[PDB]
């Protein structure tokens, strides 16, 4: 299948990926307000499949450690969201056998949506209050099967976002990890044998987000 | 198959926001006959390779936007309602206003009897957002009507750069280009937040880092840029010249300068005359009564033929280099560390990393944008960067340069087209009242008698004449010269600039204002005053994408429409993807873009609006006569149109220029009607027209070179990313300016692994050589009179060497480097009720006043409201918690914002007292969105530099207080 490699040591939090995701799918904007942070929307939602999370950590000397985390479905190799949904109705959550994309369908309205969300170790699924359908990042599977990069990968200016076949992406992640460790000794890959969106964190992944890793 | 893009026609465009110049692909429904259905990055474009920041990435939402204007709106005097009117009504009535105002105000001679042929009762703002062809047509329409008060954005963020870099190198432009940043070994970002304000630039900045470059951010705040640099060095606001002066001293003390480059290609060897001196913070020739310098005291000593004397041994005591060493010996580390607030350890780290690029096999670049270069001595800030780069051999080389980042998509182009009061297109000056003839105009150009000095500006009479032929082809240039307006020689130049325009408006001295593609009701400093001053206009014409705080100033905060007599016309223009034309990016790439969807509703491209407007003015003059009709009646507008529409192609070919008769020039024969192949073949006798000599070469008989999308590169071109066949850059496709300095006098690169040009088999290979001639036969700075990169720059008003003068008036009382505290050639109140230093800056997600991006729900989504960024120390002092509502106030006004308490802001220690900075985005305005807040310019003063005419937006005094709600 396919895989993302997300090198957070290169991210400028430009949020091009956040906007590109909504442009490609023509998703609505949420009502937001500033509550003391550049982060917005504050959370994933039925209409927000990716948001960049901002976290500031003190450090000795000038400046801060500013941690940016563009969150999205991890497209798990063995997705528990599918395992939970299959209890109520098979076909609500399916897996693309070519790309590895985990895909929610309109049949998610016919399964226990809250239990599907609680089954996810990354707390990724979001429910529409009206229809009870679930939504999340779909890997831009449409674009991928037609030879295009995912919208958020294509738009990224920094090389944070990388996308390709899982073997080239895993080899890249391993080589980038070794290099990034020379500046960030605490750098790690997030659950790299279990997911298709492999983040390189420059320190404790939970400093980026409480659900950054399982 | 992707349904979304099925049946839609794909076209290319260029982002309409910042000056990086990213490429887009637009898909338009019904095979081009419907609306846009998708906009994203062009994967083939060499600058962004498909990447877009959120502003570029949301252009679909900008264009396909039901909040856009749909047709002209009219606001009658004292009315509280817009009335929708036809284009014919709006343009006919505007033409009538123009003509009535011009007829009543036109002055043939000024009060001294000198010919000026101008109207002072109309002013125009705008715009870097129009296409290059529209900018060029617009300025010529304005000047044909007699206007002199012609300004736009460039006055603020671009105008300081031009004299600073022109003094140093001969040209004011960014010297390299975006792709070239990846060749750098050390990138100093100072006065720039490029990761937020030129985001795709960090593609190339991080690629340099991938190849081993050190990235350094020098900034008072920790930003999204700082997060990704190797070194973040905080600097106190306004302490940049001490920082750079310390670096000059470091370079000189440690012999880190590139001697061979310095000796041959800078003015290090020139002998300064004995009248030059510096004492107690003042250069010689100071006139205390008028606070001005007699610059002739700074002259070089000249030889028999008038050429500055040189000591190539660099031993003479009055050699520039030796005067340089003496000047900067005061800038020792401990004094610089004290004033900058940068630790001595960090100063040493930065200085060592950056000065290592004086080796020929290493290249260093400096990136700066707007920063705080607008105060009295911002030009000297830039001068110091230029001097550092010359000492290190970094000018002319790949990964080097002074990368003065342009702001807006076409601010390079709109400046190139002379949308500033002091310049015609092609940087030919607007004549003053004592240039009574074309011959007197041409006589002002300095000449050189050094046979190695190209002194290319000696060709100016060709460019002036060809420009006059472009406007008035049936007239002799000496005759046409009398058609255009002149400014007064007696007045200070800044009387015609941005800030004095708002001042004269507040005094009721303008009857009409064009706000063309700008939002002055938010963008001008001291917004309360400017909003009130707009009420003193008889009429206001606003051309814009959306209704906005300027168009609707009469119903803004605290306004009573029934008391405001101004007549307003709102003319909705179309977005960038709905029209064809070019925009010139920061690296001077003049890139052609195409229409996707047709103009939304009844919106029109700027070029059609202005041409129809001008044609109606012409018709009124042909029927009624009036003041001096000839400049209007005779203007060549036939060349601007085709198929009864404004023609970007025909205007671009006229700006390039063409032959008006069979002509012999440069040893070749040309036929009437042929495009001029380069500005080398322009003439002064009327054989050629050219709307802008810098464009001569962009659109030749070979076709539209701006429209090239050719990635072909030789190995040496591709090694440094020139992409010479992708679009076209002025001048004549020289991608890296001053590249003759990149080689020795046999023509071999100082750095063969990153060669820019090389002498091979009797020709220069690589980039286009900046200045023809055999290796070792020409000085490398061809636009300089003397031919050298200027370490010593005697044309500057503040002195030939940058010197620290405190730009922070209120909290500083001591200058450690001289007894001269403030700029000696330059009235803040410093009321103690406003003890904090307010500043304004940008965030990635919004654009300028936010007129455009506050209308884009995805960008509002990410940044919905004005906020105020403060330190933990200040939040503690004032009892402010993160996310609290605060009131920020100044002597000028007050607003509320959401507090953002962060360690990204830290107090400045100034003279043993903590001084707190308060950060505000200027992206907001009362019109939209709900609860977004208003402009940070409610707080800013309308006082600016005597000498630059720029208002203070980076350091102004404020108070910040918690706003309480119910327990
Ligand atoms: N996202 C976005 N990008 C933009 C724009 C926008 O509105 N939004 N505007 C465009 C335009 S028109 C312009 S002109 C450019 C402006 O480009 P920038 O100059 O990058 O814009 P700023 O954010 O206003 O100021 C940049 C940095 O200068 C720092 N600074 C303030 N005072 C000083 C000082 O005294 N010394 C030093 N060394 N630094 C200081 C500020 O803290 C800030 O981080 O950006 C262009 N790009
Ligand atoms: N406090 C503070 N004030 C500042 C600054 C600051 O840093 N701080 N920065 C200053 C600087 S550097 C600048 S650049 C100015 C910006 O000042 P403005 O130019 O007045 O700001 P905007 O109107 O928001 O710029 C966007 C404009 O482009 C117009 N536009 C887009 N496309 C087109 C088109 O095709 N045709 C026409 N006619 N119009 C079009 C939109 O309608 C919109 O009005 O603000 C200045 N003021
Ligand atoms: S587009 Fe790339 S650099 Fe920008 S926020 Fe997303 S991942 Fe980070
Ligand atoms: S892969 Fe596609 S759906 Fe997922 S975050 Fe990126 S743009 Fe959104
Ligand atoms: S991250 Fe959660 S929602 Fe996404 S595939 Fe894994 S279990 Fe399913
Ligand atoms: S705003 Fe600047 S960096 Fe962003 S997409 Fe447009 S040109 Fe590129
Ligand atoms: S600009
Ligand atoms: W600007």
């Amino acid at each position: 299948g396919k895989m993302f490699f997300v090198d957070l040591s290169r991210c400028t939090a430009c949020r091009g990926c956040q906007i590109a995701c909504k442009q490609w799918k023509n998703l609505p904007a949420e009502e937001t307000r500033n509550t003391g942070s550049h982060q917005n929307p504050p959370d994933l939602s039925y209409v927000t499949l990716k948001t960049v999370r901002f976290t500031e950590k003190s450090r000795k000397g000038p400046g801060i450690d500013w941690l940016f985390f563009p969150e999205q479905c991890r497209h798990c190799v063995e997705p528990p969201c599918k395992g939970q949904a299959d209890v109520d109705l098979e076909g609500a959550v399916v897996k693309d056998e070519t790309t590895g994309a985990v895909l929610f369908t309109e049949l998610t309205a016919k399964v226990d949506g809250e239990s599907v969300r609680s089954a996810c170790p990354y707390d990724i699924p979001r429910i529409d209050p009206v229809t009870k359908r679930l939504s999340k990042c779909d890997m831009c599977n449409d674009r991928v099967q037609n030879g295009l990069l995912p919208a958020c990968v294509k738009t990224c200016p920094t090389g944070t976002m990388n996308f390709g076949d899982e073997q080239e992406m895993l080899a890249l992640a391993e080589k980038r990890l070794a290099e990034v460790k020379k500046t960030y000794p605490g750098a790690v890959l997030g659950d790299p044998n279990d997911v298709r969106v492999v983040y390189l964190f420059t320190r404790d992944p939970k400093d980026f987000y409480e659900h950054a890793v399982a | 198959e992707l349904q979304k893009l099925q049946w839609a026609k794909q076209t290319t465009s260029i982002c309409c926001y910042c000056a990086v110049g990213c490429g887009l692909i637009v898909h338009t429904a019904k095979d081009g006959q419907g609306r846009a259905v998708n906009v994203e990055g062009d994967p083939d474009h060499p600058i962004n390779e498909g990447s877009l920041c959120p502003k570029g990435a949301s252009i679909f939402q900008l264009g396909e936007n039901d909040q856009r204007g749909t047709q002209p709106l009219y606001r009658a005097p004292f009315s509280d309602t817009w009335k929708p009117v036809t284009w014919d009504f709006a343009l006919t009535e505007i033409a009538k206003r123009i003509k009535k105002t011009r007829d009543a105000s036109f002055t043939e001679k000024n009060a001294a009897g000198d010919l000026v042929n101008r109207t002072e009762a109309i002013a125009s703002f705008g715009s870097a957002a129009m296409d290059n062809e529209e900018c060029w047509a617009y300025g010529n329409i304005l000047r044909s009507l007699g206007l002199v008060y012609i300004e736009h954005q460039a006055r603020i963020x671009h105008s300081p750069t031009v004299p600073a870099l022109a003094e140093s190198f001969g040209r004011g432009a960014m010297t390299n280009h975006w792709n070239d940043l990846a060749n750098s070994d050390c990138i100093l970002i100072m006065g720039s937040n490029a990761a937020e304000n030129h985001p795709i630039a960090f593609k190339w900045v991080l690629r340099a880092k991938d190849k081993g470059a050190t990235l350094i951010h020098v900034d008072p705040r920790f930003t999204r840029t700082s997060a990704r640099c190797d070194v973040y060095a905080p600097i106190r606001s306004g302490a940049d010249i001490p920082f750079l002066g310390g670096l000059i001293k470091y370079i000189l003390d440690n012999k880190l300068y590139f001697t061979d480059y310095v000796r041959e290609y800078t003015n290090a060897s020139l002998i300064v005359g004995e009248k030059f001196s510096f004492k107690d913070g003042l250069f010689s020739g100071y006139d205390a009564a008028n606070k001005k310098y007699d610059k002739s005291m700074w002259a070089f000593e000249l030889d028999a033929n008038g050429v500055p004397k040189r000591d190539p041994a660099l031993k003479h005591p009055r050699c520039v280099i030796n005067l340089l060493k003496k000047h900067y010996e005061r800038y020792n580390l401990d004094k610089v560390a004290a004033i900058t607030g940068t630790s001595k350890e960090q100063l040493q780290q930065v200085y060592k990393a950056y000065a290592a690029t004086g080796k020929p096999d290493k290249a260093g670049t400096i990136m700066y944008a707007m920063g705080w270069t607008q105060h009295s001595v911002g030009v000297q800030n830039i001068r110091a960067m230029a001097m550092i780069q010359l000492l290190l051999g970094n000018i002319g080389v790949a990964g080097g340069g002074v990368n003065a980042l342009r702001g807006e998509s076409n601010v390079q182009g709109s400046t190139d087209q002379g949308l500033l009061a002091h310049i015609w297109p092609g940087y030919n000056p607007v004549p003053n009242s004592k240039a009574a003839t074309l011959e007197l105009y041409n006589a002002a150009t300095p000449q050189s008698k050094d046979p190695m000095s190209v002194n290319w500006w000696q060709n100016r009479p060709k460019y002036v004449a060809s420009y006059l032929k472009a406007l008035y082809p049936d007239e002799e240039p000496a005759a046409a010269y009398d058609y255009l307006p002149r400014i007064d020689a007696g007045r200070k130049l800044t009387d015609y600039f941005w800030l004095n325009i708002f001042e004269k408006m507040d005094k009721g001295e303008f009857k009409g204002l064009f706000a063309w593609g700008m939002n002055p009701a938010c963008g001008g400093a001291n917004a309360n005053k400017n909003r009130k001053a707009m009420g003193k206009l008889e009429w206001l014409v606003n051309v814009n994408l959306f209704e906005n705080e300027t168009s609707s100033f009469w119903k803004g905060p605290g306004m009573n429409p029934a008391e405001i007599g101004t007549e307003v016309f709102f003319l909705p223009c179309c977005v960038s993807i709905e029209k064809e034309g070019s925009v010139a990016n920061s690296g001077r790439w003049m890139q052609w873009r195409y229409r996707g969807p047709k103009p939304y509703a009844e919106t029109k491209p700027d070029g059609d609006i202005m041409l129809d407007m001008f044609k109606k003015v012409r018709e009124l003059y042909a029927k009624e006569g009036g003041a001096y009709p000839a400049p209007i009646a005779k203007l060549n507008i036939a060349d601007w149109e085709e198929h009864n529409e404004f023609s970007p192609t025909k205007v671009a070919k006229l700006m390039n220029g063409y032959f008006l008769k069979d002509t012999e020039v440069g040893g070749k024969q040309f036929k009437k009607g042929q495009q001029v192949p380069s500005f080398a073949f322009l003439t002064a006798d009327g054989s050629t027209c050219s709307g802008n000599w810098l464009h001569a070469g962009s659109f030749t008989d070979a076709g539209n070179l701006m429209a090239r999308r050719d990635k072909t590169q030789t190995p040496e071109q591709a090694r440094i990313g020139l992409f010479p066949n992708w679009s076209f850059c002025w001048p004549v496709n020289r991608r890296i300016l001053y590249n003759r300095a990149s080689v020795d006098k046999t023509g071999k690169p100082w750095n063969p692994a990153k060669a820019v040009i090389e002498w091979k088999d009797g020709k220069w290979v690589g980039d286009v050589v900046d200045g023809g001639g055999d290796p070792g036969t020409k000085h490398p700075f061809i636009m300089q009179t003397h031919g050298f990169g200027a370490l010593y720059g005697p044309g500057r008003e503040e002195g030939p060497f940058p010197e620290h003068y405190e730009p922070l008036e209120c909290p500083v009382s001591k200058n450690p480097f001289s007894k001269q505290l403030h700029n000696p050639v330059a009235k803040a109140v410093c009321d103690p009720r406003y003890p904090f230093i307010g500043t304004t800056y940008r965030v990635t997600e919004h654009w300028q006043t936010g007129l455009m991006t506050r209308r884009c729900a995805w960008l509002v989504e990410a940044e919905p409201q004005i906020f105020c960024e403060i330190s933990k120390e200040l939040a503690k002092l004032r009892g402010i918690g993160n996310g609290d509502t605060v009131k920020v106030s100044s002597l000028r006004g007050a607003l509320e914002a959401v507090a953002i308490v962060t360690e990204r802001i830290r107090p400045f220690k100034i003279e043993g007292v903590d001084v707190h900075m308060v950060g505000l985005p200027w992206h907001y305005g009362w019109m939209v969105p709900k609860n977004g807040g208003d402009t940070a310019n409610l707080l800013t003063p309308s006082a600016g530099d005597p000498n630059t005419g720029i208002p203070e937006t980076k350091a102004f005094m404020v108070d910040v207080r918690k706003v309480w709600s119910h327990p």
